[PDB]
RNA sequence: GCUUUACUGCAGGCUGUCGCUGAGGACUCUCACUCCGGGAGGAGGACACCGAUAGCCGGGCA
RNA sequence: ACUCGUACGGUCACUGAAUCCUGCCCAGUGCAGGUAUCUGAACACCUCGUACAAGAGGACGAAGGACCUGUCAACGGCGGG
RNA sequence: AAACAUCUCAGUAUCGGGAGGAACAGAAAACGCAAUGUGAUGUCGUUAGUAACCGCGAGUGAACGCGAUACAGCCCAAACC
């Protein structure tokens, strides 16, 4: 479906209504250094590793957008609920 | 499963052992100081065991009385020599150095002194093509090019016994005894025909490998069965 | 003024530099050619020696033994294992060689009882280590005030039981208090948890 | 041939016997060992805790 | 119990790297180390063996 | 262990005396060889990060794979129109 | 663990070696009720199923301290001779 990359919605950081762009939520990077990595390599060892053994599950035939909605004058983002869409492509 | 029978032969047991007991003797060249002033007298022509091939036994100068890796064409009462110096002749031994090109020899040494390790089966000869300073070249058995020391010790002549496998064995029994004389467990049954538990190719309804048989260098022992690492099979191309 | 025994004791610190580099490089090379354990009259590193308790005197011992280096040379599974108890290759022993060699030593002299060892380098297979070992039935020895006390009878094969100074670090009991909570008095009374 | 009644009767090789060092014929005269007592395998005598219960 | 391109692992083989290990992306040397030789000495040589680790293969085995 | 053995050897497999013979197929799988380029781990090295370290990235790149070739008395295949 | 691989059963069963009448531990490179505080070590009661671990599942699981028992502190290496 399509998607307007601006228009005006509610800020709840400035309280009122203002122009917001969206954005889709890019992946931020690991750093390896969060407790479950240390434990990864603490509990790894000879034979299974129990859940350090499992692989990658599946896929949803369809995702929920993963949108980030910026207010257009404080500057800061708020997120929302997602809905399933096969596509999103925005206007502008 | 259990272990194959390749397997059960490394752990040396009697059933693969030879009949080392009923041996004769290692047929390793003499140890000369230098000079090549030995020389023996052919004493008798007797039959060796681990090889179905004949072997002379030697009486030396200095009274050394030992079997010798006869080459075809020794008799009692002929005279041999072992030296750098030695004579050029039929049964006698010397430093492929001294030897002249062109000339079949047996029994060659693999590191000089070690009292010979090539072309010791019936009637095989290596040929003794190139000379050097440093290197001499040698033609195995197998038409393999050979560079050896020149400094490694052979007999001249090929190994008596030739033509042993131009006879077939026509039956078992025969077989039978010669295998009674080396290190191998006979007769083979066949992968094929035994059962999944005992060998890759085991099981199934009909006899067949369930498997392509050439089989990886990395194969680990009860694996590697079949045609090892095969650069190819067949007879065509 | 420094001893002379600092002297052999700052070589030490850098076995690989200077002339004990070289030593060492001769040394090894007859090493290899002895056995296991060899008495030897006098310590490599006499100021370690003299410091573990070495004094030149009848009832006193030296021997250098050898152990092939790395881990545990251990048997595969022959019946079933749950994954985690199928390793083989990087399993180790709870004993460091050190360790090993005192009790061969020690095995070797069974009328005498260890009283400390120290390393004495290693090539790429093996590690040698010296070990002091005394005779508690000598009486210079029963009669020495600072070594009487090995003749008692509980210090009998002191070195089986691990009251060596090797054996109490490896038994992880240097530290007197975060730590040892399963060491001290003994691995064996915390249910070999240590 | 049967490997019961009939496989019985080739039994004439004497083996166990009355050992020098426990007393129990135990003593296997082909291995030179006592099965009871270990003699000829270890001057320590044999000795096992699965010989009786875990806690006894 | 048996099978395999089931799951997960474990031996084993190949391969790189570090230690053993020295002198002057290709090279010479000798002194460790290896092999041959009864010995003298010869061959090889910082490789190989061995210890450690990494990637690949891996129903041979659990 | 084989082995007091050395290619006329002995190891691993298949077929199963003699006689007349043994066609076509290398795409898949297996084995083996080659490989400009691609991919390919760790240690060392370089950049960022940390007064250090964790960590992120880069450069190099072995076997292996991609890719090419050989091979069926190698696993096997030899249909429908 | 209602399967099972980490985990659990369990450092249990069993095996190798070794001492004694009891063993082992033990005079701080401790503790960290953070203090102007305690003062070798076992052990017992408690701290506590607490902190901590863990397909964060099933399960596993201390310590400092405190109240007791009993109390005990010393010897070398080196410097200088
Ligand atoms: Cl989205
Ligand atoms: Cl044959
Ligand atoms: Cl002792
Ligand atoms: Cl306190
Ligand atoms: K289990
Ligand atoms: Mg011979
Ligand atoms: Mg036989
Ligand atoms: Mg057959
Ligand atoms: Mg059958
Ligand atoms: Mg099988
Ligand atoms: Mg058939
Ligand atoms: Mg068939
Ligand atoms: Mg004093
Ligand atoms: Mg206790
Ligand atoms: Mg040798
Ligand atoms: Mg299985
Ligand atoms: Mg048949
Ligand atoms: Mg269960
Ligand atoms: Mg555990
Ligand atoms: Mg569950
Ligand atoms: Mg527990
Ligand atoms: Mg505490
Ligand atoms: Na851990
Ligand atoms: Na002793
Ligand atoms: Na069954
Ligand atoms: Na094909
Ligand atoms: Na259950
Ligand atoms: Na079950
Ligand atoms: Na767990
Ligand atoms: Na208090
Ligand atoms: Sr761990
Ligand atoms: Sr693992
Ligand atoms: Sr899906
Ligand atoms: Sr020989
Ligand atoms: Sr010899
Ligand atoms: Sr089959
Ligand atoms: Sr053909
Ligand atoms: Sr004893
Ligand atoms: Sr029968
Ligand atoms: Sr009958
Ligand atoms: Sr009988
Ligand atoms: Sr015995
Ligand atoms: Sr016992
Ligand atoms: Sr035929
Ligand atoms: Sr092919
Ligand atoms: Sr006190």
């Amino acid at each position: 479906m399509q998607m307007p990359r601006r228009f005006n919605t509610y800020c709840p950081h400035c309280n009122e209504h203002q122009e917001h762009e969206v954005e889709k939520v890019r992946s931020g990077r690991q750093t390896g250094m969060k407790w479950i990595d240390r434990q990864r390599e603490r509990n790894s060892g000879i034979g299974n590793d129990g859940k350090f053994s499992k692989v990658p599950g599946g896929d949803k035939p369809t995702k929920k957008t993963d949108l980030k909605y910026r207010c257009g004058e404080c500057g800061k983002a708020h997120l929302r609920e997602g809905w399933r869409a096969g596509r999103l492509e925005f206007q502008e | 499963g259990r272990r194959i029978q390749g397997q059960r032969r490394g752990r040396g047991t009697s059933t693969f052992r030879a009949p080392s007991h009923r041996y004769k003797a290692d047929l390793e060249h003499r140890k000369v100081e230098d000079g090549d002033v030995i020389a023996g007298t052919v004493v008798d022509i007797e039959h060796d065991p681990a090889r179905s091939a004949p072997v002379a036994a030697v009486e030396f100068e200095d009274g050394d009385r030992r079997l010798i890796l006869a080459p075809e064409g020794v008799g009692v009462g002929d005279e041999l020599q072992v030296g750098v110096s030695a004579e050029i002749a039929p049964g006698n031994t010397l430093p492929l150095a001294e030897i002249p090109e062109g000339v079949p020899v047996c029994n060659v040494e693999s590191s000089p002194g070690d009292g010979g390790k090539f072309a010791r089966a019936s009637g095989v000869n290596a040929q003794l093509l190139t000379h050097d300073r440093n290197v001499a070249v040698v033609k195995l058995p197998s038409g393999e090019m050979k560079r050896l020391d020149p400094q490694c010790r052979a007999t001249i002549g090929v190994v008596a016994g030739g033509g042993r496998t131009d006879k077939p064995f026509v039956k078992a029994g025969n077989k039978h005894h010669k295998m009674k004389a080396r290190g191998t467990k006979w007769p083979n049954v066949r992968g094929v025909a035994m059962n999944a538990v005992d060998h890759p190719f085991g099981g199934g309804g009909r006899q067949h490998p369930g498997k392509p048989k050439s089989i990886s260098r990395n194969a680990p022992p009860g694996r590697k069965v079949g045609d090892i690492a095969s650069k190819r099979t067949g007879r065509g191309g | 003024a420094r001893s002379a025994y600092s002297y052999i004791r700052d070589a030490w610190e850098n076995p690989g530099d200077g002339q004990l580099a070289e030593l060492q490089w001769q040394r090894q090379q007859e090493w290899r050619n002895e056995g296991a354990v060899e008495r030897i009259e006098r310590p490599t590193r006499l100021d370690k020696a003299r410091s573990q308790g070495y004094k030149a005197k009848q009832g006193v011992i030296v021997a250098r033994v050898s152990v092939r280096k790395g881990s545990a040379r251990k048997r595969r599974h022959k019946a079933g294992r749950r994954s985690k108890r199928q390793g083989v290759t990087r399993i180790t022993r709870r004993k460091d060689i050190q360790r090993v060699a005192e009790e061969r030593a020690s095995r070797t002299f069974p009328n005498l009882r260890v009283l400390n060892s120290y390393s004495v380098g290693q090539d790429g297979r093996q590690k040698w280590h010296e070990v002091i070992l005394i005779d508690p039935n000598h009486p210079a020895i029963q009669n020495d005030d600072d070594l009487s006390w090995i003749c008692a009878d509980d210090q009998a094969d002191r070195v089986f039981r691990g009251l060596t100074g090797a054996g109490r670090r490896n038994r992880g009991l240097s530290g007197k208090g975060k730590g040892s909570e399963k060491t001290r008095p003994s691995l064996r009374s915390n249910g070999g948890k240590a | 041939t049967g490997a019961g009644t009939p496989s019985q009767g080739k039994k004439n090789t004497t083996t166990h016997t009355k050992c020098r060092r426990c007393g129990e014929k135990s003593y296997h005269t082909k291995k030179k060992v006592c099965s009871s007592c270990g003699f000829g395998k270890s001057a320590k005598r044999r000795d096992y805790e699965w010989q009786s219960k875990a806690g006894e």
